[PDB]
């Protein structure tokens, strides 16, 4: 087992070897390629020798683990998100489909903002994006980490068909004040890297709150957490 | 009458090939022939298949657990047909993606690991059948029943083909 097991990192090594690498952070590297004639994308949660091979274990795990379950959690819902293909629990790598010639909103926003000057011609996308993160939340499932960077544009950009991406820090809960601290992330996101777009976040906030049937104690709970900073 | 043979994306080693045969008589025969080890590969109904890359994920997973010693079934060629179902029921699993004694259209799964190949001549030769081409498998494969046993859904269709519905109750029912 002790030997098998090494066996079966080293050909996950080998095999993204000669892939794109299309994203990097601090715990995942994704490499584009394909699996099985699919045009697929690859997670990869890499160990760091930076501390106790015990601890870094269970951290690949759980985010895969997470991922795993909150993308089939999304795909049962009718909320968009990739398939999975294969989930290598020994390499903690993650086999998806690829969301083929899209583009980031973090993109979209800083694309339409050079050339219409005004945050005026947002509030479709505001709109849809409320539409998303309600039914998402509507099945009591917490993003963990929401950005315009985990949320893709598929094509045809026209319609805005939203892909939501990333789902390792993702957990199951009808708290409010866990959705309301889900929304106060991405309420963050938005500040920091696309500036002047705060008349954007509530044709998000009530395009939320009319397509989520439990959104008010939600709303109420993002203004306490806005208040305090946390949750407690 | 023609195979179709894939190779292992991760596992370049390997190889899947699929044989599918209409008109079969002696399904029952069959069955107790894999049971007892005869017959080489995995029988499994073909009326629930939607594509061969339903068949080639489930290869993959099962090399997968093979080749770490940790398959929840005992054959690879059983592995295979496991890891077909959305549930963890082993026994039901193997009734219901099997074949039974009275099919007619059986497919035909075996993985050949490098040089080691399997005699398919003498593998065609064990099914009373008129082998056909795997391009033949939609008008096998239905529809009704496969949204059935896979409890496939209104908001599942609305996002995606229901390959992907299906693959994506495949690869993550290891962790509930
Ligand atoms: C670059 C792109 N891509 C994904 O599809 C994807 C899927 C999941 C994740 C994730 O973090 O969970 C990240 C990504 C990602 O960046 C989008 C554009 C494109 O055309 N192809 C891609 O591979």
């Amino acid at each position: 087992e002790a030997e098998a097991l090494a066996a079966a990192r080293e050909r996950s090594s080998r095999f993204l070897s000669g892939l794109e690498l299309v994203k990097q952070g601090a715990e995942a590297r994704v490499f584009r390629g394909r699996f099985q004639g699919r045009a697929a994308v690859i997670k990869h949660r890499f160990p760091k020798g930076y501390r106790h091979p015990a601890l870094e274990a269970r951290l690949g795990r759980r985010r895969t683990v997470q991922e795993a379950r909150a993308l089939l959690r999304c795909r049962r819902a009718g909320i968009s998100a990739p398939v999975v293909f294969f989930v290598d629990y020994a390499s903690n790598c993650l086999y998806m489909e690829e969301i083929e010639g899209s583009v980031t909103v973090r993109d979209y926003i800083q694309s339409t903002m050079e050339t219409e000057k005004t945050p005026q011609g947002l509030s479709n996308l505001a709109k849809t994006i409320g539409q998303v993160l309600a039914r998402m939340h509507d099945e009591d499932l917490i993003h963990g980490d929401l950005t315009t960077s985990n949320m893709l544009l598929k094509p045809p950009l026209e319609q805005l068909n939203i892909v939501l991406i990333d789902f390792g820090l993702s957990f199951i809960s009808a708290l409010p004040e866990d959705k309301g601290v889900d929304l106060y992330v991405l309420e963050k996101a938005f500040l920091s890297t696309h500036p002047n777009t705060e008349t954007v976040f509530e044709a998000f906030l009530k395009s939320y709150s009319t397509s989520s049937k439990k959104a008010r104690p939600v709303l109420k709970k993002l203004d306490e957490v806005r208040l305090r900073g946390r949750k407690r | 009458h023609m195979q179709l043979t894939h190779q292992l994306d991760l596992f370049p080693e390997c190889r899947v090939t699929l044989l599918l045969f209409k008109d079969v008589k002696n399904a029952g025969d069959l069955r107790r022939k894999a049971m007892e080890g005869t017959i080489d590969g995995s029988l499994i109904n073909p009326t629930v298949i939607v594509d061969p890359f339903q068949i080639l994920v489930a290869a993959n997973k099962a090399v997968h657990l093979y080749k770490l010693g940790k398959m929840k079934t005992r054959t690879l060629s059983t592995e295979i047909i496991f890891n077909l179902s959305p549930n963890n029921n082993i026994s039901e699993a193997l009734k219901k993606f099997g074949i039974s004694a009275n099919d007619t259209s059986i497919l035909i799964v075996y993985i050949e690991e490098g040089e080691k190949q399997i005699n398919q001549e003498y593998l065609i030769s064990q099914v009373e059948g008129h082998q056909v081409s795997l391009k033949n498998l939609p008008e096998i494969m239905n529809i009704t029943e496969v949204k059935k046993i896979y409890k496939l859904s209104s908001q599942e269709e609305s996002i995606g083909t229901l390959l992907d519905a299906i693959i994506c109750r495949m690869s993550t029912k290891d962790v509930l």
